[PDB]
This record gives C-alpha cells, structure tokens and sequence, in this order.
RNA sequence: UCGACCAGGA
C-alpha cells in the first residue's frame, strides 16, 4: 500500500493556491521558481533544434 | 480664462483646497493618479551599517529611515542613480547623510530626524535637508538610546517615485469629490426609511444647487466642477505637488507622442 | 522571492519598445496600441479624449492582467482618418488641456495669503 | 485572519491609485469579499468594525466586552453623531477611473492577525533528487528536498 | 482526492509571485478556497504522456460529469452575484463603459450593437452586452413561477441565437445547473468553446461589477422597528403555546401518538412550535429586507447565503440540539445551576429567542456552544468512516 | 427601409414591478377596439403617467456596427421623444381574427395584440419603435 | 454607603482583585 | 503560551461532546478540530 | 459571590457590599484588602462541579435581585429573577470562557464554531511573545515589527495582558468586491 | 515599539507627533480623543495609528546591556 | 510578563499538561447491553490517596 | 540520514 499501490514522485511541485480571474479555465499559474525547477525532457529534432540551443 | 478653471478655496504650507472646473473626470482622475505616485521625491535608500548597540533591528531603523521626509525642491536637478554615469552614486545623483548617536545621559537620549547630517556636496541646490514641521524642532523619533547604546550609519538618498516605493510618495491624501446631491446618479443610496435623512450632506452642497423634485433627471447632464484637497507630507510644497503633478502627467502624454514620432 | 522588481513598472526592458501599433484584422480603419510599461493614469485618460473626437467610431482599452504594467488600446477612425493621427490629436488637446490647468492654477496660487 | 475565524490569503496587492478612496482620500489597507459574510453569520466581526470605527474617530476604548448592554443601533447612534453613515458604509470612487461606486462600501478598522503561514516556507518543486536508501523512492519533505 | 475531476491537466502560464494561480470557476471540482490551501502539480515527461493528459485528462473535457449527468462547474461568487445586478431591466449602460465592455471578450466580432435605446441618450442593456459574451445558435428556455413569454418578474430565462430576450440570469442559468446555458454550450458548441464561455462571461461581469462595486455591513442585519416587535411577539405567542402544552401534560391529560412516550409525544410538540416560531419569525425579516439588502442580493443570485442564513442573522437564531433532542439534564432535572429543576420551558432546554445581530443571553451563548460542539464532533468522527467506506 | 405600424395609444396603468428606472404601461388604441398594448418603458428618460396621448410607430430601418453622432446632416428618422430597438420573439394567434406580437428591447419587452398589421408585422428581428408626445 | 448592594460594573472590581492575587498559572504553581 | 500553560488532556459514553457540568470550569469554544476534538479542553 | 436571605434591611441579597467594592479599589489604587479578605470574610466561595448541583445562581446580581410593580427594543432578550431560593451569583458570565476565546470581539454576536476556530487562530498570530525576545536563544521567533492594541477589545483582555503585549494591527477593512482577487 | 514614521494607510508623517501626544494627555490633562485632533490628525487611519500604538522600545530599554 | 508555571530541562521550556482522569472511591451503577448475562453493575474505584 | 513522539495546515 505505502511502497507500490501509492509513492513519493520526482517531477512533483506544490505551493499556496490563489484565484485569478484573468486565467483561462485550463490554465494554471505557475510561479517561476517552480517553472525553473521542473524541467520536460526534450529530443532534439530539426523542428527544435534551434530553439532548445537558445534555451541551452 | 483657458480650457479648465480652478478656484482655491483654502490653502496652507500643506494643504490645497481647491475646485476643478471644465474638466473631464478621466483627467481629474489622472491628476490625482500622477500626484499619488508619479512625482520624483528624493529618499534614503541605503543605509551602511557601522555600529547597533540599540534595541531595535538593522533593517527595522533602514526601513524607518527611508520614510523620513527630506527636501525634494529642486530635486529636477539632480540625475536619477541608475541614468548617472558613477559606479553606484555621486553629487551628481545623490545626496549623502551621516547619522552618530550615543546615550551620554542616564536618561533615555533619543534620535530624531534633524540629528542626520549632510555630508555630500548640494551643490548649492534645496536639497537633502530633512523635513521638521515639529513645532520643538526635532521632527521624527528615528529611536531611543540607554546607557552606551551607539548607533553609526551612513546613508544615501536617490531620485524616485512612489511607484517602485511608497518612501517617495510627496503626498498625504487627495480628498476627491463631484456632484454632492446625486444628481448624475452615480450612486443607488442604501436605505431604511429615508435615504436623504439618513446620509449625511458634504461641504460641497454649498458650492452647488438642490436638484428640485419636479424636475426630470437630466441624462444629458455630465460631472465637470470636482472638489480636491491635496496634503503634503513636506517633502514638496502643496503648490508643487499640484503644479508637478500637472507637468509629470503632460510629459508622460508627451512621451507617448514623441514616441510615436520615431514609429 | 518570486518578486519582480518595482521598476518593472515603470523602466522599459531590454528591446521593448513603448507603442506597439498592430492593425485590427476584424473591422476595417482599426488598429491596437499596446502601450508598454503604462497604467490607467494613461489609459483611461487617452481613451476619454479619443471619444470626444468625433470621427473616431470605437475607442476602448484593457489592462489584460494586474502584474503587468502595460495595456491595450483598440481606435477605429472613420475611412480616411489614420487611427494613428487621431491619436497623435488626442495628446495633444491632453498637453494643451494641462497646460491651461497649470498656467490656470498657478496664478491663482500667487492669488492666495497662506 | 480577523479574530472571528475570517482568514485568508492576499490574492494582489494595490498601489494606493488603483485602490477605491472615501471622498476623504481615506483607503483601505485591506479588502474582504462581502461573500464571506452570509454563510458565515459572523455579524461580530461586522459589529467590531462600527465600533472601531467610532473608537478611532471618539479616541475611547471600544467596548467588545461579550455579554454587555451595547447595542448595534447604539453605536450607529454614535457615527452618525461624528458625521457618518450611521451603519458604517460609505460612498465610494472606482481608483482607475474615479467615477462613484454605484454601491456604498462598509469601510472602517478591523483587527486583523498576521498568522505564521506564509507562502514561501511551503512553496516546494522537485523534479528528481535525493532518494531513500531502502525503497530507492523520493525522500520525504521540503526539508529533505523530497517529492 | 475523492473525483475524477481532483485530478485536472491544465495549461501551463509562468507567472510572477509564489502561489499557483488557477481560474476561479475550476474551484468548484477540486473544492478549494483560498484560505491557504496548497495544490499539487505533476509534470509529464513523455510526448505521449503529454498527449494522455491534454486529450483525456483537460479541464473542458471535464465542465460535464458523469456522476450527476450534468457540468460540474458553473459561475461562482463575484461573477454570480454581478451577473444578477449585471441583467436585470433596470440595468443600462451609456455608450463610453459599453465600448470597453466589448473589448474584453478576446472573442468580440468587432461589431457595436445596436442599443436597446437610442431616443435621447443611446443605452444599452445589461442583458444586451452579457448576450456579446454568449455564442450564437445556443437556444434556452427556462419557465419558472409565473414566466409568461413576457415574464414580468423577469422570470425564467430566454435565449435564442446567443441573445437574451428576457429574464435574470443567476444561479440556474450560468451555475453548474442540469439545463443551464454551460451544459448547453458543453452539448451544442464544444468542450473548449465552453471554457471560453467561462472566460468570457468573468471578463464581462468581473469587469462591469469592479466599475459598479458591491459591499455588505450590519445594515444588511437591521430589520425594521415595526417588522421587530412582530417577530418577537411570533416568539410570545408561540411560547405562550408552549406553557399551555406543558401545564396541560403535567395536568396529565395529554395523550401519545404511537411509539411515543407522552414525554417523548410531548417533547414533539415542544420542538415544533419552537421550529414553526423561529421559520415564520424568520420569514418576516426576509419579506422586510428591500430589494437594497446586499445580504439579500446574494442569497438572490445564489453567489452565497440562505433564507436560514438571513433568519439567524436578523430575527432569531432558534432551538438547539444535541443528539436530536434540544439541551437535556446534564445536572439534576435542570440545564444548568441557573435554574430551578423540572424545568422543561424553551429558556431551560436551550431555545435561542434571540438574533445574533442582538446577541446572545449567557445561558443562549452556553446552549448554542453545545450544539455547534457536535457539529464539529460529526465533522470529525464520521470523516473516516466515510473515507474506508470509499476504499 | 420603410413604417411597419402606427397608432395612437392612450395609457390605463403604468407600473413599476420593484423597478426603479422602468415601468411596464399598460394602453388601449382610440383607432381600433380590438387593438391593445403592454410595453415596459424606461420612465427614467420618458417619465409616462396614466391617460397620455402616445403615437406608437414601428418601422423597419431609420445589420452593420453602430455610428454615434454625425446625424446633424443625417435623417434623423426620429421626429419621435422616445425610440428603441429589438427584437420579435414570438407570434401568439390569440384566437379568430386576434394575433399577438412579442417585441424585446433587450429585456424591456413588449407585446401588441390585434388584427389589422397582420401582413405589416415580420418575425424578422429588425424592428424599431417610436413613440412621439 | 458601606452596605448598598454592589452593581453589574462593580463586579470588576472583584475579578480584578482575583488575578491580582492569583495569577494566571496559578493552578500550575500551586 | 498563557493558553498552553491553562490546557488539559483526556486519553482513551459521549466525552467529546460540552457537558453541561463544564459550565465556568472548562472553555465552551477552546477545543482543538477534530481527532481530538473535545478530548483537548482548555480551563 | 454568596447570596444571604439574611439581610435585615429587606429580602435576599448579595453578602458584598459597595464598602468591599470600594475597599478593593483602595488597595488597587495603591500600586490590604485582598481577594483572600473577601474569602475569609465569606461574601465569595469556592464551588466544585459535585457541589454546584445543590445551589442556585443568579447571572447578574442588579440584573437579577430587586423586585417589579418603556424598555429599550435595541438590547436582546432576557429572563427574570423568580428565584427567591438564590444561593449564589455569577461573579461575570464572561467568565466561563477560556484565553483564547476572552480576545474575541462580541463572540455573543457569532455562530457557535466560529468562535472555536478564533480560539485557534489567536495562538498562530504573530506579535510580542516576552520583551526579552531579544535576549532569548530559541530555534525560530516571529515578531511583529508595529503591534497595536486592538480599538474593540474586552474587559477580560485586562487580566490577560493582551493590550500590552498585542497579536495584530488595526487594519482599514474594506468589504468589497474588487478586481475580482 | 516604537511610534511608527507615517501612517500606513495615508502616509501622514504620524512620527514627530508621538512626544507631543503623551505630552498634551499628561501634562494638559486632555482626553485622548481631543488631543489626537490637536496633533493635526483627522482621518481615522491617522488617528488609529497614534491611539492604537504600543510602545514597547521603552520596555526593551529596561534591559541592562 | 513571563507567568511561569513550566520548566527548563536541558535548556528546552517543557509544560506539564493536566490529566483528566475519572474520580477515585467513586460508587457506580450502570447498565448492561442486550446480550449480558448481567442486567446492571456497581463498580468501586477503590485507591490510596 | 535513522524514525519515534509531540505540535500544527486544508
Ligand atoms: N481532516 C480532513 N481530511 C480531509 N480533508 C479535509 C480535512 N479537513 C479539511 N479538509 C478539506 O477542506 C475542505 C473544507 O474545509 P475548510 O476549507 O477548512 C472550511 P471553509 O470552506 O474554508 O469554510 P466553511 O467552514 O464555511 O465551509 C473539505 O471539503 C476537505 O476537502
Ligand atoms: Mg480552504
Ligand atoms: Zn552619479
Ligand atoms: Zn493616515
């Protein structure tokens, strides 16, 4: 129950919650201390490629 | 005379009452906007440290200090720190202070705002000195000493608007007001019983007529003539207050003019 | 600490300019100023003068989100009237209009014995 | 929070000219959702608010004694008598464009706490990091850096 | 985490400043507020993934549930209370705020329409312009108390090609209502032309009511001088009713319905008028409060608040129980040592004749502590049962 | 571009539901017997008491996006105090020769019952109404 | 007068003179 | 801290719920919420 | 306070008298007559919950002792003093509260729980805990930078030191809607 | 602790006022409320400032080093 | 304005918090359930002060 | 770098 049915995660961020009228319904505000913290694993396609440098 | 009127009603070292009439409530409203924030102040906004054998916190005195009110008149002539060319600051862009203070008497020896002392050059220019509208002279307690409680600090005022702190706010607070009987009904009094009985009539009723029940409201009608009082905390006097705020708010329309000159 | 710095609000960045003027694509003689590191102390006001300009058809502006120091305006002109000399107009009746507020208050100031 | 179990967090903070102002160029220092109110019934917090209204004008202690012979319609007797509203509204202008509130806003002192829970001794990501010896999962913990 | 909806993909925006920031109309399926709440955020790291979540697990996939066969959000607060005042026909707007109005739906045609009134001074109407944030062919029809095709209380609801005709619009139009106009758009229009509805309706409203305002003070307790005395002799009388009841059982001439003792048969009674007195007396108070009642332009709308909410409040907050039955004997045959025993009258076993507005009496004050005490006791012991019971 | 109806009314009752700009009026036709009208008007602009001789026209023009001034050169087609602009929501056959129309003027609605504007009155959207003294 | 029975204000008086003498911790000291 | 000093604990029919007998001995509204929740009383 | 059916000059009446009141007060200003002089005089009592079944008290003493033969509409509603059998009376009502709950402004004018919830909140409020904070060794210490005492306070908050050593600020509160956040 | 410079809500400079305040209650025996409004404080947010500070600097002086 | 009433052991402020327990030499009759061999029960708490 | 108690948050 503790170990396999439910774990502790990597990728994971949580913060005080505020209402924001000026968001879309399926947005999220993400502070950008956590934005810098969490990161999405990108291929380096020729589509990306120059952009992910900018980023590097 | 010109475009929009005014009339002083009442007027003080501090304090100007007076009646803005042929205007626009958007730009009655900008004024008080630009005279809130948008006028540059000189504040301290550094403070060094030597010696704190005080009660109270560093930062707690360093925040206190820069709420202290100094002279800002011709502070048009003196550069903002980060558009100077100096490492940090000069004359040219601010305006050093020096504070020493130590408990010689037995009693409780206090710090007040006239014991800051100028130690840049002003370059002959009304500038730094602290302001003291206290009738002793003395003009803010910065804090309270004991025994051989010492307190050494060197502080540097800059340029600034109260729009990145509220330390360069050169006012108090701007009482604003138009039409006292509602008549372009602008509000939907909450009532009991009797709406007119219940809330009180302003001063303004005076400066203005008593709508007349049988007459029909007048959808035509539109707010001119709006009631100010504008308060200087003394950094700036009242009628430079009014007078910047008139000139900053014109240079910022002006900017966006300019700017659209080199599109 | 996820703070962003006050003069953000007033200090315009690295390659960022004050006007960003974008033709409206929906009606035709429209046009969008995005008005960079500005309040309603300019909004507002540019926008009232605007409608008394009466071959301006549509005049409205929007501060989109509070963190940010910077708004939108939308001016529709009637066929011929360029919507960027309409608001080229429009500041300067502003300017004139205080600068007789100045000249005005000033000498009733020097009026006053306090 | 207020001291009638009315907490909450700061959502913005204003500058002064965006705020909305008294006739007298008076502002708040705070603003509360009027939709904390009914379901709540927490009509204390808005009879401290009419009586620290009066106590800040009259330079009296006010009396927030419990079972006591204060009235709600005593108090506003007094407002009235220092030039107010008597049930503690007051007109108010719009600080973006300074035309009147079309409604008259309950403004006056309240006394409220500053609790110890602030934003950023939570605030907490992690994406990848320390992990427990045994199970090889994420710690536990801000404190331990873990998921 | 009790729904499937506590669980939402949503897009990312970085922002300034420490907390996740989160539409306020998306409240309602997470069940958060924001008095300190704290939210998890989870990344994908697949493009795979990525694509489970924004095709499976988004939020405007999520606006209609299947566990009530209807949308689980609708509009909330601020937006709820504003669109009630934004509608209704005494609501008009003049052509300078319109304009501004139109621009903040991202959505606008970049048409003006045409005022409902041009003879004198062109206004539009509140309904008018909330009908610019409502996409065309959406077609309701609603019909509550006397909605006649010309619904003179402003009744109902009529919407035909994304245009109001007639009716206010609150709760069980824009909430998360089973025939409201969010499951409407949901069917007809689409998944994400719904989550722009939402935007869109807030942008408006949220707008509109910022320029209008609303509040609430003590004032919105005070019920009138008249209305007062009326209530507190509702409480007399049936207090009155009460005492003839009591002497009479203790006369013992009383007789019990089956399954009942003449205590427990009594205790019935006791319970009833004191139920009927606090409801009716409350019922007066609701009837006196104008239009102007903030307190009661909220419970209107249904942004917050109820007519038990208003009764407590401004007339009278009622019996207290414990355990089903109102304040028993905890002392010998008396509820407290402030009264003589065998003492059985509304006063003895915890009936609160009073308003908050009023205040409490110290023995109310002991009473009423009782009674709230076993809400927050079931709050907690029945919690847990709950939550094995989902397991 | 063309007039759809016109009548002389003459009001019986006026009434202010809880309103405190508007009031739903109540009137008659002095032409026609069978004639009737009910229409919430805004009495904040133009304030009608009971017994008032009101000429109600309706019209189709005089559909793109809206102009404000200008109109000192154009043709006021408003020779009329009060003029609206709405919609026609519905066409009630209130039994025999008798056919009832329902007007909205964004939400100040509005319902003329009788006979003659059969072929007159259109289902179509596009509907002004002027009323004069 | 010395005998005139005592009021709803006098009462804190009393209590006053309670805490004066007995503290807060009182319980715990004792 | 003067509240904490002025606190009492219940270990282990209804003891969660305000006896009448805690009439001006124990605080009616100092309790914690839940799981302890009129266990935990406050003199 | 113990209530005496001995009282020579009338009915039933509370044993302390205007000239204890007074004598108290004497001894308050001089900073004799203590809280143990009022025990050892026997005009106040120490009542257990077990004893507290065998006596009969009065809220109010005024409130609650004379006799009767117009009235305010704004105050709440009471009960009378048809006990001729009082044994005791209540020193305060407001007495029967805790510490937390005496900071409570009006807490006879709130819904039961939302007392319970402010006599939680009181203890996580910031503010001066001791005046020798700054000499004090300890892991974490939060200190508001300007307390000031509450406008609307109790007469309890006197014995509870609360004004000197405070929990917030009084705050201009404005119950509105906003922007919206 | 300490008579804070400037009122928060306003920014009157409330800073100087302290020392005459205690002043006109002590000496010139006024009542709290009309000596407030001899300082020159009118609005509330003023007033609350004065009337409602604490002064716990002169506590902490108490204490020796 | 420190009250006292707690402790300091090994440098940490430590508070004794009261114990509710049930009153001793205390004579108690109750009820017994509807599956009981016993109807009723009289129970001494009988301690050593 | 290990886990037990206590105190808290929604
Ligand atoms: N012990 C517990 N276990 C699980 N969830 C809890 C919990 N205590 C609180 N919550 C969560 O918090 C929600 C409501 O609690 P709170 O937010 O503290 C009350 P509120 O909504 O702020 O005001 P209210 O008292 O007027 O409802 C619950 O629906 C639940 O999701
Ligand atoms: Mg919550
Ligand atoms: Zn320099
Ligand atoms: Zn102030």
């Amino acid at each position: 129950r503790g170990n396999l049915m439910g774990k502790r995660v990597d990728f994971s961020a949580r913060t005080v919650i505020s209402g924001d009228p000026n968001l879309e319904l399926d947005q999220v505000g993400v502070p950008k201390s956590i934005a810098k913290t969490l990161t999405y694993p990108e291929v380096v396609t020729p589509y990306n490629i120059d952009r992910l440098t900018q980023l590097v | 005379e010109e475009g929009p009127q005014v009339k002083i009603r009442e007027a003080s070292k501090d304090n100007v009452d007076f009646i803005l009439s042929n205007v626009d409530l958007a730009m009655a409203n900008s004024l008080r906007r630009v005279m809130i924030a948008e006028i540059p102040t000189l504040a301290i906004d550094s403070v060094e440290v030597e010696t704190n054998t005080t009660v109270l916190a560093d930062e707690f005195i360093a925040h206190r200090l820069g709420l202290i009110p100094l002279q800002s008149m011709d502070i048009e002539q003196l550069e903002y720190s980060r558009d100077c060319f100096c490492e940090d600051h000069c004359d040219k862009c601010s305006v050093v202070l020096t504070l020493q203070a130590f408990g010689e008497s037995e009693s409780t020896t206090n710090v007040y705002s006239k014991d800051l002392v100028i130690v840049s050059n002003l370059m002959g220019r009304n500038i730094g000195h602290p302001i003291i509208q206290d009738k002793e002279g003395n003009g803010v307690l910065i804090c309270k000493l004991r025994k051989g409680q010492e307190l050494k600090l060197t502080c540097v005022a800059k340029k600034g608007i109260a729009k990145e702190h509220a330390k360069w706010g050169p006012a108090a607070a701007i009482e604003f007001e138009y039409d006292p009987w509602n008549k372009l009904k602008h509000t939907d009094y909450w009532y009991e019983q009797d709406s007119a009985k219940e809330w009180p009539q302003s001063k303004n009723c005076e400066y203005e007529d008593p709508p007349n029940e049988g007459d029909p409201f007048d959808y035509k009608a539109q707010a001119d003539t709006f009631y100010m009082n504008v308060e200087s905390v003394g950094s700036i006097p009242v009628d430079q207050v009014v007078v910047r705020g008139i000139d900053t708010l014109q240079k910022k329309v002006a900017s966006i003019l300019l700017a659209l000159t080199q599109m | 600490m996820n703070a962003p710095d006050r003069f953000e609000l007033f200090l315009l960045g690295e390659g960022e300019s004050k006007l960003k003027i974008d033709p409206d694509t929906k009606a035709p003689n429209a046009v969008v100023i995005t008005f960079e590191k500005e309040d309603h102390t300019l909004g507002n006001l540019i926008r009232a003068e605007l409608l008394n300009d009466r071959k301006v058809l549509f005049a409205a502006y929007k501060v989109e989100h509070p963190f940010f120091a910077r708004f939108k305006l939308r001016i529709q002109t009637t066929e011929g009237y360029d919507p960027k000399d309409a608001l080229k107009n429009a500041c300067n009746s502003i300017i004139n209009k205080l600068g007789a507020l100045k000249t005005n208050f000033e000498t009733e100031w020097n009026l006053q014995t306090l | 929070a207020s001291r009638h179990g009315q907490k909450g967090t700061i959502g913005i903070t204003y500058r002064r000219e965006d705020m909305p102002f008294t006739a007298e160029g008076i502002v708040p220092d705070l603003i509360i959702n009027p939709h904390a109110i009914p379901s709540r019934m927490t009509v204390a917090h808005l009879i401290e608010c009419l009586l620290s209204k009066v106590a800040a004008l009259s330079g009296n202690e006010g009396d927030a004694s419990p079972f006591t012979d204060i009235t709600v319609e005593g108090i506003s007797k007094l407002l009235r008598e220092h030039g107010y509203q008597s049930r503690g509204f007051e007109v108010m202008y719009n600080g973006h464009t300074g035309k009147k509130l079309m409604a008259q806003i309950f403004f006056g002192p309240t006394y409220y706490q500053r609790l110890r829970h602030m934003v950023d001794d939570k605030i907490h990501a992690r994406a990848r990091g320390p992990m427990q010896v045994l199970t090889r999962q994420p710690v536990e913990g801000r404190s331990r850096d873990g998921g | 985490s009790l729904h499937k909806m506590s669980m939402m993909a949503h897009r990312v925006k970085v922002i300034p400043y420490s907390t996740f920031r989160l539409n306020l109309s998306v409240t309602s399926p997470y069940n958060a507020d924001f008095d300190g709440d704290e939210m998890n955020l989870h990344v994908p790291q697949s493009e795979e993934t990525r694509a489970e979540l924004s095709q499976l697990c988004a939020v405007p996939l999520q606006i209609v549930s299947p566990q009530s066969n209807k949308p689980c959000m609708g509009i909330v607060q601020d937006t709820l209370c504003g669109i009630r005042k934004l509608t209704l026909r005494d609501t008009f707007i003049e052509l300078d705020q319109v304009l501004n109005m139109l621009y903040w739906v991202p959505d606008w045609d970049g048409v003006i329409p045409t005022p409902a009134i041009i003879k004198p001074k062109p206004l539009w109407s509140g309904k008018q312009i909330l009908s610019v944030a409502i996409p065309n062919g959406i077609h309701l029809q609603r019909f509550d108390e006397g909605t006649t095709l010309l619904s003179p209380k402003d009744n109902g609801m009529l919407i035909i090609d994304g245009q109001i005709i007639f009716g206010v619009v609150e709760k069980k139009t824009v909430g998360s209502s089973n025939g409201g106009l969010i499951h409407v758009v949901t069917r007809e229009k689409g998944p994400q032309v719904c989550a722009k509805l939402f935007g869109n309706i807030q942008k408006v409203v949220n707008f509109w009511l910022l320029h209008n305002g609303f509040s609430t003070g003590i004032g919105d307790t005070i019920a009138d001088g008249p209305t007062m005395r009326e209530i507190t002799e509702t409480i007399a009388e049936a207090k009155k009713k009460v005492l003839d009841v009591t002497k009479e059982a203790q006369a013992n001439l009383l007789t019990a319905k089956h399954g009942m003792t003449l205590r427990e048969s009594f205790e019935d009674n006791v319970v009833r008028f004191l139920n009927e007195a606090r409801d009716k007396a409350g019922r007066l108070a609701e009837v006196n409060l104008k239009d102007l009642n903030n307190v009661k332009q909220m419970v209107m709308a249904g942004s917050k608040g109820s007519f038990i909410n208003i009764a407590q409040m401004s007339a009278c907050v009622g019996q207290q129980s414990v355990e089903g039955k109102r304040i028993a004997f905890g002392f010998v045959d008396r509820t407290l040592p402030h009264f003589s025993k065998d003492d059985y009258s509304p006063e003895s076993k915890g009936f609160v004749e009073n308003s908050y507005l009023r205040g409490l009496t110290p023995q109310e004050f002991f009473f009423h502590a009782m009674g709230g005490r076993e809400g927050l006791i079931d709050t907690a012991v029945k919690t847990a049962e709950t939550g094995y019971i989902q397991r | 571009s063309n007039t759809l109806f016109d009548d002389i009314f003459q009001v019986s009752e006026v009434d202010p539901g809880r309103y405190n700009k508007v009031c739903r009026i109540e009137a008659a036709s002095t032409t026609q017997d069978q004639c009737k009208l009910t229409l919430d008007i805004n009495v904040e602009l133009f304030p009608v008491a009971a017994q008032d001789s009101l000429t109600v026209t309706i019209a189709s023009s005089l559909t793109r996006s809206w102009r404000p001034p200008q109109a000192g050169d154009r043709s006021l087609a408003d020779d009329y105090d009060y003029v609206m602009y709405g919609t026609a929501y519905k066409f009630e056959e209130v039994s025999k020769d008798l056919i009832a129309v329902y007007y909205s003027f964004g939400g100040l609605l509005m319902r003329l019952e009788g006979n003659y504007r059969n072929l007159n009155n259109l289902k179509q959207e596009n509907a002004y109404l002027l009323i004069r003294r | 007068d010395e005998s005139a029975p005592i009021t709803a204000e006098d009462s804190w008086a009393v209590i006053s003179a309670f805490f004066r003498e007995k503290g807060l911790v009182s319980q715990q000291l004792d | 801290t003067l509240s904490h000093l002025r606190r009492t604990n219940t270990p282990i029919a209804k003891p969660r719920q305000l006896h009448n007998t805690h009439w001006g001995l124990v605080c009616p509204a100092e309790t914690p919420e839940g799981q302890a929740c009129g266990l935990v009383k406050n003199l | 306070f113990i209530v005496e059916d001995d009282e020579s000059l009338g009915h039933k009446e509370l044993k302390v008298r205007k000239g204890h009141i007074a004598k108290l007060m004497a001894t308050e200003y001089q900073d004799e007559y203590t809280w143990s002089s009022l025990l050892n005089e026997g005009l106040v009592e120490y009542i257990d919950a077990e004893e507290e079944e065998s006596i009969l008290i009065a809220m109010q003493p005024e409130d609650l002792e004379p006799a009767e033969a117009d009235v305010d509409p704004a105050k709440r509603i009471r009960v009378s003093h048809h006990a001729t059998t009082f044994t005791h009376c209540e020193i305060h009502p407001s007495m029967i509260l805790g510490v937390a709950a005496s900071i409570i402004p009006f807490p006879d004018h709130n819904q039961s729980p939302r007392n319970t919830y402010q006599s939680a909140m009181g203890k996580q409020a910031m503010g001066v805990f001791l005046t020798n904070y700054n000499v004090r060794m300890d892991t974490m210490a939060n200190i508001l930078y300007y307390p000031q005492k509450p406008l609307g306070t109790t007469r309890a908050m006197e014995y509870l030191k609360f004004r000197e050593l405070p929990a917030g600020q009084n705050a201009i509160v404005a119950i509105a809607c906003y922007s919206g956040y | 602790m300490i008579v804070p410079v400037r009122c928060f809500s306003c920014g009157k400079v409330v800073g100087d006022k302290w020392e005459s305040y205690l002043n006109l209650l002590q000496e010139d025996e006024l009542d709290e409320g009309t000596a407030l409004s001899r300082l020159g404080l009118k609005r509330y947010c003023c007033r609350r400032m004065i009337l409602t500070h604490v002064d716990l600097i002169e506590k902490f002086l108490r204490y020796n080093p | 304005f420190d009250m006292g009433g707690y402790f300091i052991i090994n440098g940490s402020e430590k508070v004794l918090i009261a114990q509710e327990r049930s009153a001793g030499n205390i004579v108690q009759v109750f009820k017994k359930a509807a599956p009981s061999p016993i109807s009723h029960v009289a129970e001494i708490r009988s301690a050593l002060e």
